[PDB]
């Protein structure tokens, strides 16, 4: 009934849009301008007065100031209708125009593609109160993580350092991910997820560069908090014995631990590192100099299964009454992810019935069946 | 209620659009000549010697776009253009004298998709798998049903499994299985082995791997078959010697990119082990892969079964009889029962007599047994 | 940490910790102590069936006034077991009287310490016995801590046991009250019902000596 | 002189070596057993034997005494020496006194056995599964079983080997006084219990029994014969 | 610290062995008991630890001779193998000569053991620290051992977790040390343990035993309720 009525007016729906296709014609080719318009000739105008290349600006010699200049033409130029004097910076990307080659406007740094989609500016869909059986964990983060941004007066007034680095370690999958999901989601700053595999590379230099303008990236930026994800992968312990041929991974972590905390300040950067195994971590990143409040994330009580129980039963066409705390006294020793299992598991049981409730019946057949496997 | 809704709307498009716009048409004119006008002033917008290659992009109106010789200049774009096509690295056309971005074109990719997506439909499907009934639904349900009927899940609440693991001894059907789920989905499979991935020097792995997701994402929602990779990782050992610590870095990539923080898409996974016991305790983790399933050896009705499916396109002869084989009690695959089936042909073929023989059958079981 | 015998970084042997993890997959068993006598209820591991109740033996007897409940490793038990009976006969011979309970249970945990042997045992074991203070309770764990306790529980349901335990125990009650209270947990605790057969039951009273109950009585406890 | 530890404690708490060895003797061949009122029967899977293979030299069931009969499934060498030390100690115990050894006493030392080599500070856990079954001396049909690692207990009948896990579930099932009720229908569940893996009627189902306090005897094979004729004749009947 | 960290007869290239700093981190992790001493009293107050509401306080002072006493913190094993050991030298001592075994012979003795199986590639350390109060002809004797063997006569030691805390007080009120009855003598030892326990929690007659040595008075033991009377008499806060 329902269905026929569908595929009908779905049909009329296909219909329609061949038809109009047909009838009026809007297509691409090779390039196209289909929305209609666009004249630009005016473009074209300001296009001539513009089109100018850019480079590097090297340094302003003088105090009439000399700009020098690097590309497949070297140069030394200087003024334009531009202001603010080479925006008080030298190493910016000058941006400037040909035709005695002094006119320019000011431009943001190259960055290699890496970093440019590693920003990661999405914003994960997970919020707080979906957390169970980690409440002294999450109550740590949320204190080192919002205090020193979320009316910090109260933080400073104290005279006590701003704690910045926190390493969450613990079994695998309890919540650390879902939880650094929910502070990215949360935060209001430049946020950047990193992945570890992305830094190894072709042999010595790539890691320590992108490290370098990452760093500086979320300097530039006024507050960042980094998400450093496969620590684990990226950096390791410092000997050699075979790894002679192997040290480029070593060198990248040591120009990693040099911006982290050097000669010279690190800024306003919180740094979050994602781990599992958090005994081959090397000693010198591991210093609680830069990783202050490392947080251990265990196996829920009766209490957090209960509560992840419900949280992932937020889903409807459940049962209309469940014994969560029964549900988790039966699944000890479980996981939060063996939780959201157990209820995938008892959604795949109501399908495999052909029934739309979850009932307790379904929730327990899936218990026994991922507890005997 | 919402069929109402959606009837009633639909019914507004084709009565609105189709009657107004036939009327226009019955007065066709005002359009064609405007559209030629139009299309005539773009061809005036310069379209001399041209290309360009775009390295990013500013904003509307704004990006940096290179040249062969490194002509990295900006330049103000012409609204001319498509637009939303200007994805970083693609090949943008530029004006001669004032290099105005006008058209992208690329029509080119890497043939990665090309090389490891081969013979999507192979001549393996679900009638050509001769039993395994329950492996066969629990994996429909796990990977096709999803895709075919995605409504289920959305009414009920939760979405699919993600990974599924099929793991057996040295042969029982998982390519089989792979190819079948792949002919029978209207998604681009994706075959991939084990030694290929493990690359000469550091990053090469990972990175190829971060590819391979990533294609996967982009090209279709569809599986990709990860075949053997206890000879990748082995879990995450002490590291110590530096291929093995590099084979543990493209493992951990390949568990964020099973499950990582920003998101995954409607790409399932399908692994295929020899051994399971030795795998990453982590990696299985139930939130990436859930329904493991035994691929076991075949049993005695399933062998015969088994044969009957490889010998459907083989004409056995009247004295030929398919019971000598079934005799064995011991590990026959189903690659097995094809290498003797094939061997008997192959000897009765040698000995020039066209149809094969039991004693054929026979020694095709004695030199095909290894041990 | 690896190695033998080599001493883990954050302390202990790490092979004691091994075997904690041993005793806490193991089996279930629960012990009290009253001024009235000692009680043992340990849940059984049956197998598919077939399996009399005479095929797992998670009860000893040590003389004729102390009981020993095991969880662990069945031969694991068994030797401490021989050893123990072993000493407590010695020193019967020897003195005329029987060991004491505190006594007997660090002989056994001393023997325990030693790690010829190369690992240690993976069983805990729990001592109800009958001596001049009398009747008490002494829990031993393969790392050789010997402690009396007014009531114990060991195994896979160990914590839970033990909280239910504490709510339920005080300072005075009688055996009757111990064997209902301990029979009421294990049924809770139970891989299945209280089949009167998946479980052994023993007392040793300021009395009557060491005794495993018998079928009837065991029925008639689990009916009450 | 050796004097290197073994058989170290794994992190979950369980021991790598045990866990292989019950794998090896898995890997095995199968043998059932069962008792009855005063019959014990074992029997087992003979594994193939070329035409030129003596059977006398495969002796993968021992009568250790007049009341105990053990059914391997390891390593054939693994098989002999835990039997002449098994064998021995019943002799001793002979001496020690003048009365046969128990099943359960026996079962006692071969566990006491396995305890000493997989905690003997250096030491191969021997990878074998063994299968009892006597009449103490005042008569009692008793069955006993034994893994690797040690462990034994008591019971009724017994199934181990590589097809031990069906063939164990098959037994648990459609088992009853009316099957065991004597030495009638009981060579017959054991031999459908053989032939739950099929196909091997003729080649394997090496089959012995006991009766009580008289011997052991193992069956002949004209015997095997017409008893698997009269058991497929009982199929066709129920099919 | 990768390898260099496996038995005591690895050296590391620092001059450092780990096994023996790992028996010390024992030595922490186990319970506090502190010692003290006055001209003619030595007192160790210990604190045993419940493992749970139905397992009585583990007691780790044992009364090895007439006139020696030891507090133990550490494994309960070595601690008892140890005690055994002092028991059988305080024996065997008296056999060869009718005397009280001097506490520093005898803390000499344990040192040079708890050294042995320390530079041979069989063995381990003993994570065990003991308080031994003593009284020998020259007196009261207060001495710390630990694993490494590295004995110390002190007028006022403690050791095990929280262990700060009893150091701080000792060292503070060392000049009334040396200077107190018996009863004094006591009720500081008390003071320390109440300094080292959580303020909420408090010394009750169940948590504290109480070995006493000196003149006239063998080694004696007071638990349970022989504690009643000097925590009665105690201050509080
Ligand atoms: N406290 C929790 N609340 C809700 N869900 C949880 C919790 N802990 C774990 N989960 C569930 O477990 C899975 C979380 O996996 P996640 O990736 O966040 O774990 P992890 O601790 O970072 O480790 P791993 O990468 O090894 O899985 C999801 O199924 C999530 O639902
Ligand atoms: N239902 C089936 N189960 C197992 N194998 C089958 C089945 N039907 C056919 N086969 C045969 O199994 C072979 C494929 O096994 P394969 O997937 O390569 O095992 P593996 O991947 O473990 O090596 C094919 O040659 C095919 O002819
Ligand atoms: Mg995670
Ligand atoms: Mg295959």
């Amino acid at each position: 009934t329902y269905s026929r009525q569908i595929k009908q007016v779905e049909d009329d729906i296909q219909q329609l849009l061949k038809k109009i296709n047909e009838l009026t014609g809007i297509k691409e080719s090779d390039t196209g301008l289909a929305p209609p318009a666009l004249w630009d000739l005016a473009a074209d105008k300001q296009t001539l007065q513009s089109e100018q290349p850019l480079q590097v600006a090297r340094c302003t010699k003088i105090i009439k100031y000399i700009i020098n200049v690097k590309q497949f033409a070297k140069f030394v130029v200087d003024l334009s209708d531009q202001v603010a004097p080479t925006d008080i910076e030298e190493g910016m990307r000058v941006g400037v125009d040909r035709n005695k080659y002094q006119i320019h406007i000011p431009l943001p740094p190259k960055i290699d593609p890496t970093v440019t989609m590693m920003q990661v500016e999405e914003k994960p869909d997970v919020t707080y109160s979906d957390v169970g059986g980690c409440k002294e964990q999450i109550e740590k983060l949320r204190e080192v993580v919002e205090t020193p941004l979320l009316h910090p007066e109260r933080f400073v007034n104290l005279g006590i350092e701003p704690p910045k680095g926190v390493l969450l370690f613990g079994p695998p999958g309890t919540g650390k991910t879902l939880c650094a999901r929910a502070v990215a989601n949360r935060t209001d700053a430049c946020f950047i997820r990193v992945i570890g595999s992305e830094l190894v590379q072709k042999y010595v230099g790539e890691g320590a560069r992108m490290v370098r303008e990452l760093f500086e990236m979320a300097r530039t930026k006024k507050a960042c908090l980094i998400f450093f994800d496969e620590i684990d992968a990226i950096g390791g312990a410092r000997f050699d014995d075979g790894a002679g041929g192997d040290n480029e991974v070593q060198r990248t972590m040591l120009e990693l631990i040099n911006q982290l905390d050097g000669f010279d300040p690190r800024g306003n950067i919180k740094v979050l590192m994602a781990t599992n195994r958090p005994d081959t971590l090397d000693p010198a990143l591991m210093r609680p100099g830069r990783l202050d409040r490392k947080i251990e994330f265990s196996l829920p009580d009766l209490e957090g299964r209960t509560h992840i129980f419900k949280i992932h039963a937020r889903s409807m066409s459940v049962e209309r009454d469940i014994r969560f705390e029964l549900l988790a006294r039966l699944c000890p020793n479980s996981t939060g992810a063996e939780i959201r299992s157990v209820c995938t598991e008892a959604g795949m049981f109501a399908i495999r019935a052909r029934r739309k409730i979850a009932t307790e019946k379904d929730f327990l057949e899936a218990v026994n069946k991922v507890i005997k496997s | 209620r919402l069929k109402l809704l959606k009837l009633e709307r639909i019914k507004d498009y084709l009565l609105m659009e189709e009657e107004f716009i036939r009327n226009q048409e019955q007065m066709k004119p005002l359009e064609e000549k405007q559209e030629e006008e139009r299309s005539k002033v773009d061809d005036l917008r310069g379209t001399p010697m041209s290309v360009g290659t775009l390295e990013e992009i500013i904003d509307d109106n704004h990006a940096i776009v290179s040249t062969s010789v490194g002509s990295e200049h900006y330049v103000s774009i012409l609204s001319f253009v498509d637009k939303d096509l200007l994805e970083p690295g693609c090949s943008v056309l530029l004006n001669h004298k004032v290099h105005a971005v006008i058209g992208v074109l690329m029509d080119d990719t890497d043939p990665l998709v090309t090389v490891m997506k081969v013979e999507k439909a192979p001549q393996e499907t679900y009638a050509d798998i001769g039993g395994l009934d329950n492996q066969i639904q629990e994996i429909k349900e796990s990977v096709e049903l999803p895709l075919t009927h995605p409504e289920y899940y959305e009414e009920m609440g939760i979405k699919p499994p993600k990974g599924v693991i099929l793991y057996g001894p040295p042969g029982t059907g998982k390519t089989l299985l792979a190819k079948a789920v792949a002919n029978q989905t209207s998604a681009t499979f994706l075959r991939v082995v084990g030694s290929e991935l493990i690359q000469k020097y550091l990053g090469d792995g990972p990175k190829l791997v971060r590819e391979l997701f990533r294609v996967a994402e982009e090209h279709a929602p569809s599986i990709v078959f990860i075949d053997e990779i206890d000879a990748i990782g082995t879990k995450r050992y002490d590291s110590n010697s530096g291929g093995e610590r590099e084979i543990q870095r493209t493992m951990l990539e390949l568990l964020n990119q099973l499950d990582g923080f920003d998101s995954r898409g409607d790409v399932k996974v399908i692994m295929a082990t020899n051994r399971i016991e030795t795998l990453d305790p982590a990696l299985i983790r139930p939130g990436r892969i859930d329904r493991k399933i035994e691929f076991p050896l075949p049993d005695e009705k399933t062998k015969k079964r088994i044969f009957q499916i490889h010998t459907s396109r083989m004409t056995l002869a009247d004295d030929v009889t398919l019971d000598d084989l079934i005799m064995a009690k011991d590990d026959l695959s189903g690659a097995d029962i094809k290498a003797i089936c094939t061997e008997a042909g192959l000897m009765a073929l040698r000995e020039r007599r066209m149809k094969v023989t039991n004693e054929d059958f026979k020694k095709s079981k004695e030199n095909v047994l290894y041990k | 940490d690896r190695g033998v015998n080599t001493f883990s970084p954050e302390g202990r042997l790490f092979q004691v910790e091994y075997a904690i993890e041993a005793i806490k997959l193991g089996s279930t068993a629960i012990g009290i102590q009253t001024s009235e006598g000692v009680c043992l209820a340990v849940e059984k591991r049956i197998t598919s069936p077939l399996m009399e109740p005479s095929s797992i033996e998670k009860i000893v007897e040590i003389d004729a006034h102390i009981g020993c409940a095991m969880s662990g490793l069945i031969a694991d038990a068994k030797t401490l077991i021989d050893k123990a009976r072993v000493e407590t006969q010695n020193h019967w011979f020897t003195y005329n009287e029987t060991m004491t309970v505190e006594s007997v249970t660090q002989a056994v945990s001393n023997l325990a310490l030693q790690f010829a042997m190369s690992r240690p045992f993976g069983v805990a074991l729990l001592f109800g016995g009958v001596d001049e203070k009398g009747p008490q309770l002494f829990h031993m764990d393969p790392s050789g801590t010997f402690v009396q306790c007014d009531a114990r529980a060991i195994g896979s349901a160990s914590e839970g046991a033990q909280s239910s335990l504490q709510e339920v125990y005080h300072k005075s009650m009688t055996l009757k009250e111990a064997i209902k209270s301990s029979l009421i947990i294990l049924k809770q605790v139970m891989e299945e019902k209280l089949n009167a057969t998946n479980i052994e039951l023993a007392t040793v009273q300021p009395g009557q000596n060491f005794h495993m109950f018998t079928k009837e009585e065991l029925e008639e406890v689990i009916k009450d | 002189s050796y004097d290197r530890a073994i058989t170290v404690f794994s992190p979950d708490g369980h021991l790598f070596q045990v866990e292989y060895a019950q794998e090896a003797v898995k890997k095995g061949s199968t043998a059932v057993g069962v008792r009855g009122r005063d019959i014990v029967v074992l029997g087992v899977e003979k594994k193939s034997v070329a035409k030129l293979q003596d059977e006398r030299t495969v002796r993968k069931i021992c009568a250790l005494d007049d009341n105990v009969c053990m059914a391997f499934a390891g390593l054939t060498a693994d098989a002999r020496i835990v039997i002449n030390r098994a064998r021995v100690e019943c002799q001793s115990h002979r001496l020690t006194v003048e009365d046969p050894v128990t099943v359960e006493y026996i079962t006692r030392y071969i566990a006491s056995l396995k305890q000493r080599y997989t905690q003997s500070n250096g030491r191969r856990p021997f990878g074998i599964s063994a299968l009892i079954v006597g009449f103490d001396f005042d008569g009692t049909p008793r069955l006993y079983q034994t893994d690797p690692s040690g462990t034994y207990h008591a019971w009724k009948a017994n199934a181990i080997g590589r097809g031990a896990k069906s063939v164990r579930e098959f037994l648990e099932k459609n088992y009853t006084d009316e099957a065991i009720e004597t030495d009638d229908l009981t060579i017959k569940l054991v031999i459908k219990a053989l032939l739950e893996v099929v196909q091997s009627g003729g080649k394997n189902i090496e089959l012995a029994v006991m009766r009580r306090d008289q011997s052991l005897k193992i069956l002949n094979p004209e015997e095997i014969e017409k008893y698997v004729a009269e058991i497929e004749k009982e199929k066709e009947e129920n099919e | 610290r990768n390898q260099y960290d496996n038995d005591v007869t690895v050296w590391s290239p620092q001059g450092r062995i780990h096994q023996i700093e790992y028996a010390m981190e024992a030595v922490k992790q186990g319970s506090a008991t502190v010692g003290l001493k006055s001209k003619t009293h030595a007192v160790l107050v210990a604190l045993k630890r419940a493992q749970s509401e139905l397992a009585a306080h583990q007691k780790k002072i044992l009364h090895v001779d007439n006139h020696i006493g030891i507090s133990i913190a550490g494994l309960t094993a070595d601690a008892r193998l140890l005690c055994n050991f002092m028991r059988q030298e305080c024996l065997d001592s008296r056999f060869v000569f009718d005397r009280p075994l001097p506490v520093s012979r005898l803390v000499s003795l344990i040192g040079s053991k708890t050294q042995i199986p320390t530079q041979r590639y069989g063995r381990r350390p003993y994570g065990v620290g003991l308080l031994i109060a003593g009284y020998d002809d020259m007196g009261p004797h207060i001495f710390q051992t630990c694993p490494s063997a590295n004995y110390f006569d002190c007028r006022a030691m403690s050791i095990g977790a929280r262990s700060q805390s009893a150091r701080t007080y000792l060292e503070r009120h060392m000049s009334e040390f040396m200077e107190c009855n018996l009863n004094e003598l006591v009720k500081h030892g008390l003071r320390a343990l109440r300094e080292t326990l959580p303020a909420e929690q408090d010394l009750t007659t169940k948590n504290v035993s109480i070995g006493i040595v000196g003149k006239d008075l063998e080694f004696t033991i007071y638990d349970d309720d022989d504690v009643s009377p000097f925590l009665e008499g105690l201050e509080e806060r």
